[PDB]
Order: C-alpha cells, then structure tokens, then sequence
C-alpha cells in the first residue's frame, strides 16, 4: 500500500417548490424551482 | 492554459537580479503586475515535464 | 545484514514543509430552530498534517453557505471557530475555503448538509357510518421520516 | 433598473468538461465541449442565498 | 560519463526510483439513483 484515503458520500427523499419570492405584480414575473424534500438542489440531482 | 496539470515557475537570474516577487504575482491561473518596474522571466511547465 | 533496516540516527533532525490543500469540517448534521452550534475548520497541508491554530490568524478563510435564511453564521473570537444558527425549518448546504493572502492560491471543503428542525389536523373529527377521511400534518423532518 | 458595482455573480457547472462557462456584466456564456447533460448553477457570490 | 580529453562517453542501464496518495471530493452529497466517478491525485500512476 502507498496510501489510503476516505470520501464521506451523503445519500438525502421527497420534492418540494422553492422561490425566493410568493408576491408578484400583474405583469411581473418570477422563476420556480424544485428542491428535494432534505434540501437536495438542482445541482445534485437535476443530471 | 488553465488546464489541470499546467503549472507555472518564476525564474531568477544567476546573479540574483530577478526578484520576481517584486514585479509580479502568480494565482488561482491569473497573473499579477506589482508596484515596481522591472522584467520577469517564467516557465509554463505540465504534468512534472 | 538482515537487520539494518532498523539503525537509526539519533541526532534526529527536523523537517519543515513551506507552502493550505485540503480542509475538514467539525459539525453536526442537526439543530433546533432557535439554537446554536459550533464549526470548527481543520486546514491541512500537501502532506496531510494539519495546521496549528496559531497559524490561521494568516489564513484568508471564507465560508459558503446556499439558505442562510433557514441557518445563519458568525465567526468566533478564534479566526479557526465560527458560531451556526438556527432560524427556521429546513435544509441548508455549507463549506469553506482558505486561502493564502500572499499567492492567491486556495482550498475548499467537501460540502456537507445541516438539517433544522409535527402535529396533525383535525385534532378532532366526527362522521357517520360508511363515511370516509384523510389526516393531515404539519412541521418537523419530511425530507428523513 | 441598474444593479450597481457590488452586484458580483459566480457559476458552477456540476458535470465538468461537458461545458465550460464565462461570466461578463450580468451575462453567462456557454460553450459545449462534450455531449451529455448537466446543472448550470449561478449566484450572487457575497449574497449566495 | 565523458572524457574531458577525448569526447568519448559511456552511460548507465537507466534505474527507476520510486518516491512515497489523496481523493477529491474528500466529501459528496448524492441523491438516491445518483451517479459519479471519484477522482484522485498523486500516488504512483505508473505502477499503481
């Protein structure tokens, strides 16, 4: 052996909408996502 | 040339007259100018070859 | 011959490596909304050993954080210890990197995840028979239950 | 209407080498390299909520 | 070696010397049916 070393691999369950805003004027508009349900973003899972 | 396994050395004289430190900075894949005038001279190097 | 493997010298020099190149996390996964933990950031060297705090008043340290809404931060009176907060319900993605404020050169942590933390409705139902309902519920860890 | 000097964005792209990706005022700029899927993430690097 | 008075030269056999790893990510964070391949760094990449 000329080394060991250890990756900590996290598995996190349901899906939830995410926006950072709930109001909007007439003639406004604001981009939704979706986040999984232990806070799984885009970047993780939406490959 | 910011590709993994490129790496970059600054080279000083014999004489000792390139203080690159005092000229330049090399980080993060950018390339610094300092306070003062002078000449630096560097090699772009890759995979330890 | 078959044992000189073993011979050192004992005038037993010192080695000292010049250059931050990898970064551990020291945490829990889990804290109540109103509450508090603390996060300590571990820097280590080319060769594995870890810096002494000593040396992390000359680190550029700088965490990273998705919803600091849901977990908040602050750094310590030590530069190598920072205070968490929670705030309200949910999930939050956290890591750090240092650099060093001469060459530019940076490392980062792993990213890692910190969860912030039910009742049901109605509390009180009345049918007749053959009649049917669904039980709703509120608050507390979807994502893990 | 005018975001102002302090408005910094950073990207991250979460299969490397299928894209590469390059910032300028409030524009991203990609460019395929690999076939494949991958996330594009951006932010407003001092504010990254 | 070269001869300073003549240019003539002999050479070696060629030996090998080894010097004596690390992963990236040190930490992941997946979701279930994820997928990735771990990189690493150093070691001996030519009898590793």
């Amino acid at each position: 052996i000329i080394g060991e070393d250890k990756l900590m691999v996290y598995v996190k369950t349901g899906i939830r909408i995410h926006s950072s805003i709930n109001k909007i004027l007439v003639g406004n508009e604001a981009k939704l996502r979706v986040v999984g349900a232990n806070g799984e973003t885009p970047f993780t899972y939406g490959t | 040339l910011d590709k993994t396994g490129i790496e970059f050395y600054p080279l000083m004289d014999g004489h000792g007259s390139s203080s690159c430190k005092d000229v330049i900075d090399i980080g993060d894949n950018k390339i610094v100018s300092l306070d003062k005038i002078g000449t630096c001279y560097v090699s772009a190097v890759r995979d330890g070859r | 011959q078959k044992h000189q493997q073993q011979q050192q010298s004992n005038t037993s020099p010192s080695i000292v490596q010049i250059s931050v190149h990898s970064i551990e996390l020291d945490v829990q996964d889990m804290v109540q909304v109103g509450d508090s933990i603390n996060l300590i950031v571990k820097g280590f060297s080319q060769n594995g050993q870890q810096f002494d705090s000593t040396q992390y008043q000359y680190m550029n340290i700088i965490p990273h954080i998705d919803n600091p809404n849901v977990l908040s931060m602050t750094q310590s009176s030590d530069s190598q210890v920072f205070t968490l907060k929670g705030l309200d319900q949910g999930l939050v993605t956290l890591s750090v990197t240092i650099q060093n404020p001469k060459t530019s050169f940076s490392a980062t942590s792993k990213t890692i995840q910190i969860q912030v933390f039910f009742r049901v409705s109605p509390s009180v139902l009345h049918l007749v028979p053959g009649g049917h309902f669904q039980i709703h519920w509120t608050g507390g860890a979807p994502i893990r239950q | 209407t005018e975001y102002g000097s302090s408005a910094i964005f950073s990207s991250e792209v979460s299969n490397t080498g299928i894209i590469s990706s390059s910032i300028d005022a409030n524009v991203v700029t990609i460019k395929g390299i690999r076939a494949g899927l991958v996330t594009l993430h951006v932010y407003l690097k001092d504010m990254p909520h």
